[PDB]
């Protein structure tokens, strides 16, 4: 079925790869070669979970969790069932994440509209294969990626954080998380302000944009534009996951102590590194 | 091929001075000046803002509450402005001890300083909130503004006062402090066996991250039907243009489901107040209610 | 059956109703789901259709109702290209003068939007007392090329956004002495040049034309857009 407007979108044409071989629609989902690709890889990982499920001897998908290789492995490939799934899994992840990007640039093709979308889920998938890539290859084995699982992905998070020692200190993690909050500061304003304007007091009628703008300026001096809040949203989601990679990447390979001693550099500085009094003197 | 990540042309006019409404004009200021640096991202006027009662006593009583942590910190340097700079971050104002309870006996230098801070940033908070009502309300404006921060307001009103209250010491409110907070949020986890197994801690990070996946999806959807005008949401709510429908179908075709115009912000403004609101339910059952969250995540 | 336990079921329950009440809201266009003949498809979904609303548009304009009755308001020059459902539907002519596909555009109504005085939100910078270029390139006066590197025209003025205080169109003068607007999201401006790479330099004339030089309408934003974002497709054959 069709949206009331949707029928004159639905032409031929914008695919990368095999033409009109793939060019058509599945109720509302667009196909394309690479939705063939998604659901290949897709579906191929998917039977690697519940085979990796019948090898772990529960279907409680609480429990089940796929594991990768031990640290003695380094590098290399694993027996499935010794770390082997994980890593065919990781591959069709990967496949699949690839695979839809891909798919979304044909739709914005055949739309005529910008590659917005694509380009910032890429910074979602960097931000994967910097934990199941990037960083294991680095440190030199696929163990420190973490495990495919509900909960055990989460201790693998713990884990991780604190052998060294508060992962707060970590610099890069202060600014990552600063984007994340300021993100979801600046998503509940922009949409509070659009709703506030389209939907006004009773016996209203509708706002218009420089009321927008009129109320921010007076909120807080202020208003960056109905453009600006849109290039602003976009950039503190990508900057807040930029960051999130960034801060781990430099974990365990340029950096190994607990990230506390990080800021030693401040605080030991020769000059007022002996002055007596305060909290390091 | 334009991106429209920035400004190729600026373009400046005279300065809008803004709706009137019911806004009292005797409460703006003039206008500031115009920046180029901003006008590449966004908007290049600054100003005017107002300022009335509230945020005179909001403004007032923030600065007393950022004063009060001043002079401590200064206090706790003595007076060095060297060892000021050097542990700058290494500061804390604390709460009174657990021996003081809910007791405003503690003095200066034992937590009564911290809850003369809490008072003023108290006043301020509340005092901003009335802002962002009247401000609205003097333009004809819906509330959804004050009501989203709320939410906001719900969690800080949980970490420092209300679940303090219910725990009844003071003692277990956060301190003023860059690292020194950081620390109470780590030893709150470890105390609580592991907020990861909180399913309010779940659910909050599951709408932080949400939050993040949905802004870069709305603020790149916008960018790339900006090429048709789509920013101007208010009459493509009022009258669905290519724009609208170009950006509901890209999102039906890769998805299976799409958006209107106006039902994307409603999407928006809840994912984001979610964040606040599961996340004060978890930390106010925090100690309350659950002492182990990991102990109790097993039983359910 | 802890607080806790009573707290963290209560949350999903009101999380159901929440995700049921967004999704009925964004049902107020576009639905009811049709056929690709234009008839009522037969599943809707298991969502239902959201009760009307009115917003009260300012400038006495009217009121909006949604959902209501839909229609293009215009004709779609395409055909099946299948018996069975789910495939493309293929241009009868000329998909970028009949507006179809990348070069679609809506009905939208025949007014110029505006501001929140009651004034033209767009206008011409030679008709916007005050405005100027403060930064960056000023166009006026460059040369345009199309993406067969042949110049169609050049600069003669700017369409601002006047409450923004933002470029939105070059107006260019045609070889033959007309004029056409080009959205600013669309063009390259460069030190010597204006660029754009969505339209070859013969296919400039047959952007819409607008029909006030001092004001465009939603209905005329919608058909330039359309046709030039349509260029990309449908101009690719002389993109050198
Ligand atoms: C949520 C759990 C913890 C907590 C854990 C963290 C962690 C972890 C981090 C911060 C960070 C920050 N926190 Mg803290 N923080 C808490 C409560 C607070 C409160 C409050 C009113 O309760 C305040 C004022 C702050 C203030 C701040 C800033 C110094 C900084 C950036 C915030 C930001 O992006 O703001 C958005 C506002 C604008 C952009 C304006 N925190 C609670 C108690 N906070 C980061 C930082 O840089 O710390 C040094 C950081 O890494
Ligand atoms: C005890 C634990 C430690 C700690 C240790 C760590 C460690 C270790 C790490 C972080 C990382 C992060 N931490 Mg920390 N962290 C702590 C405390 C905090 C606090 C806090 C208030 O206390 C905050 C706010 C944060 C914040 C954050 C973020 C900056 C970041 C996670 C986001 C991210 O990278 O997304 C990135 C986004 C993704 C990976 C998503 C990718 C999605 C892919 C592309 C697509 C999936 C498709 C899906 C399967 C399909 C399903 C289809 C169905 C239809 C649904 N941490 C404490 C001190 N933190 C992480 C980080 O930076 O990672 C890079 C990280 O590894
Ligand atoms: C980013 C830094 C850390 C990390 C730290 C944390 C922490 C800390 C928490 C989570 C939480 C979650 N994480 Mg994790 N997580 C990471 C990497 C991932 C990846 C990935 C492919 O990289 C995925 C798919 C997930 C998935 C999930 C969900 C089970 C859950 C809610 C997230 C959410 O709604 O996000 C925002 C996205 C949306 C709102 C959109 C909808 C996405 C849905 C929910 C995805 C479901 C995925 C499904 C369960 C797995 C695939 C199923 C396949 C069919 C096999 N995590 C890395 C290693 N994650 C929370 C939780 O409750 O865990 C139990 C939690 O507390
Ligand atoms: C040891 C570390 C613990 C842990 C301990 C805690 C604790 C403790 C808390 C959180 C909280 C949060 N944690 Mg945790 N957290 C851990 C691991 C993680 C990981 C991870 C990758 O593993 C992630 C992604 C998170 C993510 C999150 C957030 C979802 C949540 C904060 C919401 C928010 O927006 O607050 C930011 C918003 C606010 C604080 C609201 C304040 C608004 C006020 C009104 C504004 C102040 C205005 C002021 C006057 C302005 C001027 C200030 C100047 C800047 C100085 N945590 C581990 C398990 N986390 C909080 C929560 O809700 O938990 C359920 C919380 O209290
Ligand atoms: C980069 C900024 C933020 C962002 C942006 C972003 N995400 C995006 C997009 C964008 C712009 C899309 O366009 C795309 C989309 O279509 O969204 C609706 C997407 C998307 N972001 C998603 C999820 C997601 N994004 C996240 C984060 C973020 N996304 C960032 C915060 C997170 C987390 C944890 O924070 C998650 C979980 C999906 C809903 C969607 C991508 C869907 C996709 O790729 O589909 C193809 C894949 C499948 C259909 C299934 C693959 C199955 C595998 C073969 C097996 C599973 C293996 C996996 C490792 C399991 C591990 C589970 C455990 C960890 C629990
Ligand atoms: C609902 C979830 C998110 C949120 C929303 C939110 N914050 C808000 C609002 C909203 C809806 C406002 O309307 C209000 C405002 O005016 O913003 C410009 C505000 C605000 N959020 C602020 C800060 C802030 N919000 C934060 C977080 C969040 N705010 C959440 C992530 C954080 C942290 C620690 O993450 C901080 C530091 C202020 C800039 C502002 C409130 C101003 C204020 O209280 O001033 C009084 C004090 C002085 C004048 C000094
Ligand atoms: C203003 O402009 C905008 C809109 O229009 C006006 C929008 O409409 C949207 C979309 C946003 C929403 C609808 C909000 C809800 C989304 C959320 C909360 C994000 C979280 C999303 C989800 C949890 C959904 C995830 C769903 C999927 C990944 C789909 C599942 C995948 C399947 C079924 C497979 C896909 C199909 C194929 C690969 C092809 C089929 C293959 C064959 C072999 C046949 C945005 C951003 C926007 O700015
Ligand atoms: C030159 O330097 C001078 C001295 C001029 C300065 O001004 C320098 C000053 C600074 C550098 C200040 C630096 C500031 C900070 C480090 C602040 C850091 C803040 C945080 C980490 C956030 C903590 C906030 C959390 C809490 C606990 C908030 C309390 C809110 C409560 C809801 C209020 C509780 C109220 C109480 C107890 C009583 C008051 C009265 C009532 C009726 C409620
Ligand atoms: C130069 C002085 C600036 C003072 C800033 C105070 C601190 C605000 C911090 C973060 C939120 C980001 C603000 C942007 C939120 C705007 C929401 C929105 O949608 O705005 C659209 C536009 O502003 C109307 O048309
Ligand atoms: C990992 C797969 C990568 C696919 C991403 C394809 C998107 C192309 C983006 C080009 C334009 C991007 N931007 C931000 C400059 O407009
Ligand atoms: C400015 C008044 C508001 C502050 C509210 C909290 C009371 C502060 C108590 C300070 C300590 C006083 N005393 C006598 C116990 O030392
Ligand atoms: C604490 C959560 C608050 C809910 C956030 C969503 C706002 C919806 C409320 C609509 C406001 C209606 N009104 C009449 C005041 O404009
Ligand atoms: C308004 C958008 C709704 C998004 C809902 C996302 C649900 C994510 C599930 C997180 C799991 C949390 N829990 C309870 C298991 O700890
Ligand atoms: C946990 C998140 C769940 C999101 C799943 C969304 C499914 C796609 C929408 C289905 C609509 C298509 N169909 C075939 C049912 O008509
Ligand atoms: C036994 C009751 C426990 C309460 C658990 C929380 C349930 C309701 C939470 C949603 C709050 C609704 N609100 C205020 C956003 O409209
Ligand atoms: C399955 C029924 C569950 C009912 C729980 C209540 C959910 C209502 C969500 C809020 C509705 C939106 N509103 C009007 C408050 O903005
Ligand atoms: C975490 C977000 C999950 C939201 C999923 C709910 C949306 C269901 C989509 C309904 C299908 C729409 N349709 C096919 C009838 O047009
Ligand atoms: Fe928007």
């Amino acid at each position: 079925a069709l949206l009331s407007f949707e029928r004159k979108y639905r032409v031929p044409g914008g695919t990368l790869v095999g033409g009109n071989l793939f060019d058509f629609w599945v109720g509302p989902f667009y196909v394309g070669f690479f939705g063939v690709a998604t659901f290949f890889f897709a579906a191929l990982g998917i039977i690697l979970i519940a085979w990796s499920a019948v090898l772990q001897g529960t279907w409680n998908p609480q429990l089940i969790s796929v594991y990768p290789p031990a640290l003695e492995y380094g590098l290399g490939g694993a027996p499935l069932a010794k770390g082997g799934l994980w890593q065919i899994i990781t591959i069709c992840a990967t496949g699949a994440f690839v695979s839809w990007a891909l798919r979304e640039v044909e739709i914005c093709r055949k739309l005529g509209i910008g590659y917005h979308i694509p380009f910032a889920f890429a910074f979602a998938i960097l931000a994967y294969l910097t934990l199941v890539l990037f960083r294991p290859v680095m440190m030199g084995a696929w163990g420190y990626a973490f495990p495919y699982g509900i909960w055990t992905h989460l201790d693998w998070v713990s884990n991780t954080g604190y052998t060294y020692g508060n992962f707060h200190y970590n610099p890069a993690h202060m600014i990552a998380i600063t984007f994340f909050f300021t993100n979801a500061l600046a998503l509940a304003l922009h949409g509070a302000l659009v709703l506030s304007a389209a939907n006004p007091e009773k016996g209203k009628e509708m706002r218009t944009p420089d009321h927008e703008d009129t109320f921010f300026r007076d909120l807080v001096g202020y208003s960056i534009g109905t453009l600006g809040i849109h290039r602003l949203g976009l950039l503190l989601s990508l900057s807040a996951v930029f960051f999130s990679a960034l801060c781990m990447i430099i974990t365990g390979t340029i950096w190994f102590d607990q990230w506390v001693d990080w800021w030693q550099w401040w605080v030991k500085l020769p000059w007022w590194a002996n002055i007596p009094g305060g909290i390091n003197g | 091929e334009y991106q429209n990540i920035f400004t190729q042309v600026q373009v400046r006019g005279p300065a809008d001075l803004g709706m009137t409404e019911d806004v009292n004009l005797a409460n703006r200021s003039g206008v500031g000046p115009f920046s180029t640096l901003l006008g590449w991202f966004g908007n290049a006027q600054l100003g005017p803002i107002y300022l009335g009662s509230l945020g005179v006593l909001s403004l007032f009583s923030g600065l007393m509450w950022f004063f009060t942590i001043g002079i401590w910190f200064w206090y706790q340097a003595g007076w060095n402005p060297a060892v000021f700079l050097r542990d700058l971050f290494f500061f804390s104002l604390e709460p009174p001890a657990p021996e003081y309870g809910l007791s405003f006996a503690a003095p200066l230098k034992e937590g009564g300083l911290w809850l003369i801070a809490s008072f003023f940033m108290f006043v301020a908070v509340w005092s901003w909130w009335g802002r962002t009502y009247l401000r609205a309300q003097a333009l004809g404006m819906g509330k959804h503004t004050a009501w989203a921060f709320l939410s906001a307001i719900w969690l800080w009103m949980v970490l420092g006062f209300i679940r303090p209250i219910l725990m009844g010491s003071w003692s277990e409110a956060v301190p003023y402090g860059i690292f020194s907070h950081l620390d109470w949020t780590n030893n709150f986890s470890l105390v609580h066996g592991n907020l990861h197994y909180n399913p309010f801690h779940g659910l909050s990070i599951a709408f932080l991250y949400g939050s993040a996946l949905l802004f870069a999806m709305h603020g790149a959807t916008i960018l790339a039907v900006s090429r048709f005008g789509g920013e101007r949401e208010l009459e493509q709510i009022a009258d669905r243009g290519t724009a609208a429908e170009r950006a509901a179908l890209f999102w039906r075709w890769t998805m299976g489901f799409n958006a209107t115009m106006e039902g994307i912000h409603r999407w928006a403004i809840w994912m984001a107040v979610l964040v606040t609101l599961t996340g004060g339910i978890g930390i106010l059952l925090s100690g309350t209610v659950v002492d182990n969250w990991y102990v109790w995540g097993q039983n359910h | 059956f802890d607080l806790a336990s009573l707290a963290i079921y209560s949350f999903w329950i009101f999380l159901a109703g929440l995700i049921y009440y967004l999704q009925t809201e964004n049902m107020r266009e576009g639905y009811p789901l049709e056929n690709e003949d234009g008839t009522p498809a037969a599943n809707q979904g298991p969502f239902p259709l959201p009760k009307p609303k009115t917003f009260i548009l300012p400038h006495g304009r009217g009121t909006l109702t949604v959902p209501g009755p839909e229609s293009e308001d215009r004709p779609i020059a395409l055909a099946r290209t299948a018996v069975s459902e789910g495939f493309p539907h293929a241009p009868t002519g000329d998909p970028m003068k009949d507006g179809v596909g990348p070069a679609s555009w809506v009905a939208r109504r025949d007014l110029p939007e505006l501001d929140g005085h009651g004034h033209n939100k767009i206008k011409p910078m030679k008709a916007a007392a005050g405005f100027h270029v403060s930064a960056g390139k000023n166009p006026i006066g460059l040369p345009v090329r199309g993406c067969d590197l042949e110049i169609a025209g050049k600069v003669v003025d700017i369409w601002v956004d006047i409450p923004e205080q933002m470029a939105r169109f070059l107006e260019v003068e045609l070889k033959d002495g007309s004029t056409r607007l080009l959205p600013m999201q669309m063009v390259k401006v460069q030190s010597n040049r204006v660029h754009v790479n969505a339209l070859s330099s013969d296919l400039f004339a047959g952007i819409p034309t607008i029909k006030s030089p001092t004001e465009v309408t939603l209905l005329e934003e919608d058909k330039i857009c359309g046709y030039v974002a349509g260029g990309l497709m449908y101009a690719a054959p002389k993109r050198k």
